[PDB]
């Protein structure tokens, strides 16, 4: 805790911060740490209202451990299930997507990532009726693609025009700037509780490499912390406000020693929940929209399944 | 309460003896059965006498927040010989749950417990879920100082030792990875634990099943093999 | 919650501010700064500092994007099969980048970019101006005036064959010396130069918003020799592309980059390359590769967002980039 501020809890005063300022322990963390008791006769302070204000303090503060059952149903109906236009994961994920997971696609030049979630964007906003939002980083969205897309579904104008305004798309070049749109969205849905409509249910970042590449190298380890933070700023989004968070990377090197890979290290290996790495077809059949999908992590299915996926004709 | 042979000998039968309390942390890369392998304790060990458990209660902390509820129902489900669905909700219900964001949350967390503790003796087990998730950001934030990193971290050892000393409670703890590991914690975390093992597993495509451990009893310096095969019902051990 | 280690706060600051046990800029707002130098041990300067860095840190969707880039137009090549391929031209607010061997017409597609980017809206145009830095020194201003020329004779044929008075109305002011003063020249000898170049390009393009061009002759050259640091180039050119990517969507251009290829001795057959590893292979929004084939010139499209790869023939005439 920082500074004594009124109403943080009942019966604060600014002789209590002043005597404990004055024996070294202010925070929280240290008075709680310290023994009730120390403070209550060393200082000679009164032990009831000491005991009820570290009780009201913790209560405010704490997170309360619930049963599992309850939760159980209630996540029953919470939860929802994303289709892109393929099965070859649906099939090995509980025959459904998770909404308030951490997937994402590891894909090289060329592979297909980002035409996978415009695919799938389209499909969220026009078949299922949701507001989604997408954060492009290197430039790779175009608007002419998506009219494409949908052209293939719908022949109507007002359907696409209703649809585009429901897809958002923010630039950010930098982890602050992307820090900062997470921050404000997490804000703004935090302020939409009440509502029931308009609230982005579907969040895409199109590459989180190209943004922490630059921050890497080197023997420092500022980089390591910024991109720990991003992911767990990403994952308490997708998990307390149940939303279904899509990113691309690239891979590593391809050598004898070290097999191919997806990037940032090791560290970052931990953080997302499933992996879809796309890679191109060789000899006849390449070329086109010819490529092969398959599955490394996912945690609840066996992996090393491969698969087919045309783009080409899709959409 | 603290018995490890009734249902455990497959894995943990000839290392251990009733004794007051232990630690164990659990150390690997990713994809490499962590989650899936305390799914199964957890699910084998979450069911009364009558239908096979222990009748025990365990409270879950997550700090990944990679916990999947569907993936234990169905483990839960084609696990039970009398399955059924009226009787799986009281089974689960059971279970308790607590998420945590930041290291200064886990351990206003461990001091705001304590209520729940005295509240109900029925818990036997204790499941920390990758306490590893909180090391760079602090240790850049601490700054070059050693010691003005990891106080928290120390602080959050001696809560938990002296809760699980105290109480007479069982833990369980998940590990990254930075001879086949490296000093990851402090110092005050390298006594506490009773029983320590790795997690590895090769890239064999035809074998995806194929698991493999090694672990390391320092109370008796034995050096012991395991081996384990996933499957959607659970794991299976061989 | 807002963890401090989101904000570009200072090392020395956050780390005090963290040893003294504040995680969130919610109650940073409201501390008077008197007490808090005090309890931190900091100065007023830093305080203000950190407070406004702290407080100062849009909604477009699908269709107003749409509407924006179908307001702009796109970059001539007068090469039509060309522009049919990449879509009617080079596309804005993305990076472009050019790879092929040694005398292929890199460059003279850069010349002729420079010169097409002056075509006013009327004809089909976007009437801006251009950038050219030049990392080999293989500007000549007489191929430049040559291909100008060529470009006003055309433009004066289709402008007669129409037969409109707007379009004369816009000649007179199309003049070789008018349009030759709108290409603003640099020169980077090493990597470092370019490098600062391009740090100080936003504050030109601000004081000259007409631009809509920026030409970079030449990237492997100046990183391609004497850097044996491999994780330092990585760095430096990744931070060299985020930076052009920045510039492209904020001032609305269109970056165009030239690259070299480089024999790769795969199997038994060597086949060429693009340079610079493969780290930078999508660290460009469009590449594109010129062959040589059989005494025939081919423009195969390899990587874009918005068309399928195919293949285009083209030629170099005495009047510029042309087709047949
Ligand atoms: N790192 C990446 N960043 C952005 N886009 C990428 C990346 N890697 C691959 N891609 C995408 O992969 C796609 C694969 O190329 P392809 O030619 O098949 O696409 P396309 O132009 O959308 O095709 P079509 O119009 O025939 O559907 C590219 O369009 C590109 O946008
Ligand atoms: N005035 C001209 N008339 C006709 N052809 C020319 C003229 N000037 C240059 N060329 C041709 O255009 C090509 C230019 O290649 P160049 O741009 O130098 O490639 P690079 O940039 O890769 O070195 C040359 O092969 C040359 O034959
Ligand atoms: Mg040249």
């Amino acid at each position: 805790m920082g500074v004594l501020r009124v109403g943080l809890c009942p019966g604060l005063t600014e002789e209590m911060i002043q005597l404990l300022r004055s024996h070294r322990i202010k925070t929280v963390v240290d008075l709680v740490s310290a023994d009730l008791e120390e403070v209550a006769q060393k200082c000679g302070l009164s032990y009831k209202a000491l005991v009820a204000l570290r009780r009201v303090l913790l209560a405010q503060f704490s997170a309360f451990p619930v049963n599992g059952a309850d939760l159980y149903e209630e996540l029953k109906t919470s939860t929802a299930i994303l289709s892109t236009g393929i099965g070859s994961l649906d099939k090995l994920l509980d025959a459904g997507l998770y909404t308030g997971e951490v997937t994402e696609i590891v894909g090289g030049p060329g592979s297909g990532k980002t035409q996978v979630c415009l695919c799938m964007a389209a499909n969220v906003a026009h078949g299922l009726q949701q507001n989604v939002l997408y954060v492009d980083s290197n430039g790779g969205l175009t608007a002419s693609r998506l009219l494409q897309l949908l052209q293939a579904k719908t022949q109507d104008e007002e359907e696409q025009a209703e649809a585009l305004r429901r897809i958002q798309v923010v630039h950010a070049f930098d982890i602050f700037q992307m820090l900062d749109v997470l921050q404000e969205l997490r804000g703004t849905v935090a302020q939409q509780v009440t509502g029931s409509s308009g609230t982005v249910k579907v969040v895409v970042v199109d590459s989180v490499t190209a943004v922490v590449s630059p921050l890497l190298g080197g023997q420092q380890r500022e980089g390591l912390a910024l991109m720990m933070q991003l992911a767990r700023e990403l994952k308490t989004l997708a998990r307390d406000l149940g939303m279904a968070v899509v990113v691309t990377n690239h891979i590593t090197r391809d050598r004898d020693s070290g097999r191919l890979k997806p990037a940032l290290g090791r560290s970052w290996s931990f953080v997302p929940s499933t992996r879809i790495l796309l890679d191109t077809i060789e000899g006849a059949g390449a070329s086109g929209g010819r490529r092969m999908a398959c599955l490394a992590k996912s945690s609840r299915q066996p992996t090393g399944f491969q698969e087919m996926v045309d783009i080409g004709t899709w959409g | 309460r603290s018995s490890l042979k009734e249902i455990e000998p497959n894995l943990f039968a000839d290392e251990d003896s009733p004794v007051h309390g232990d630690i164990l942390e659990f150390h690997g890369p990713e994809g490499t059965g962590k989650t899936e392998m305390l799914y199964h304790l957890t699910a084998r060990c979450i069911l009364p006498k009558s239908e096979g458990g222990l009748e025990v209660e365990v409270l879950f902390i997550d700090t990944d927040y990679h916990f999947d509820m569907l993936r234990l129902v169905t483990i839960l489900e084609h696990r039970l010989s009398q399955s059924s669905e009226e009787i799986i909700k009281y089974c689960l219900g059971r279970f308790f749950l607590v998420y945590c964001s930041s290291s200064t949350h886990l351990l206003l967390t461990l001091y705001s417990l304590e209520s729940m503790f005295c509240s109900h003796p029925s818990l036997c087990l204790l499941i920390l879920d990758s306490l590893s998730a909180f090391y760079w950001i602090d240790r850049v934030n601490g700054g070059e100082s050693v010691n003005l990193q990891e106080s928290t971290l120390r602080k959050c050892s001696q809560c938990l030792e002296k809760l699980v000393n105290d109480y007479r409670l069982v833990l369980f703890a998940t590990t990254q990875t930075i001879i086949d590991y490296r000093p990851y914690l402090c110092k005050a975390w390298q006594q506490l634990v009773k029983h320590r093992m790795f997690f590895s597993k090769q890239d064999d495509s035809q074998s995806s099943n194929q698991f493999s451990l090694v672990s390391r009893c320092l109370k008796s310096n034995s050096l012991k093999k395991h081996f384990f095969i996933i499957g959607e019902s659970g794991v299976e051990f061989c | 919650q807002r963890d401090l280690v989101s904000f570009p706060l200072s090392p020395a600051v956050r780390v005090k501010l963290v040893s003294a046990g504040f995680q969130t800029a919610e109650e940073l707002l409201e501390v008077k700064p008197s007490e808090l130098s005090k309890e931190v041990g900091i100065s007023k300067a830093e305080a203000l500092e950190t407070l406004q860095i702290i407080r100062r840190e849009k909604k477009c969707t699908a269709l107003e994007l749409l509407e924006q880039e179908h307001t702009q137009g796109f970059i001539i090549t007068f090469c039509s099969a060309l522009d049919d391929i990449l879509g009617g031209g080079v596309p804005l607010m993305k990076t472009t980048e050019i790879c092929g061997a040694p005398g292929v017409g890199k460059t003279q597609l850069c010349m002729q970019l420079a010169v097409d980017v002056q075509i006013p809206e009327c004809f089909g145009g976007v009437a801006g101006e251009a950038v050219f830095i030049d990392t080999e020194g293989s500007f000549m201003v007489d191929r430049v005036v040559d291909l100008a020329t060529a470009c006003i004779q055309h433009l004066q044929l289709i402008a007669e064959k129409h037969k409109g008075e707007e379009h004369r109305k816009a000649l007179e002011d199309f003049t070789l010396d008018n349009i030759l003063s709108h290409i603003y020249y640099f020169r980077c000898r090493d990597y470092t130069e370019l490098l600062a170049q391009v740090y100080l390009l936003p504050d030109f393009l601000s004081e000259h918003s007409k631009v809509r061009l920026v030409i970079v002759d030449g990237i492997a050259f100046p990183f391609r020799h004497d850097l044996d640091d491999l994780s330092l180039r990585t760095r430096l050119l990744n931070g060299l592309a985020q930076q052009m990517i920045s510039l492209a969507n904020n001032h609305r251009l269109a970056v165009i980059l030239t690259n070299q290829m480089t024999t790769k001795i795969d199997r038994n057959q060597a086949l060429l390359v693009p340079a610079l590893g493969e780290s930078w292979g999508h660290a460009a929004t469009i590449r594109l590769i010129f062959h040589w084939d059989r005494k025939q010139r081919l423009a195969t499209l390899y990587k874009s967002p918005s068309q399928k790869e195919c293949t285009v023939l083209f030629q170099i005439k005495p009047q510029g980039f042309r087709d047949t």
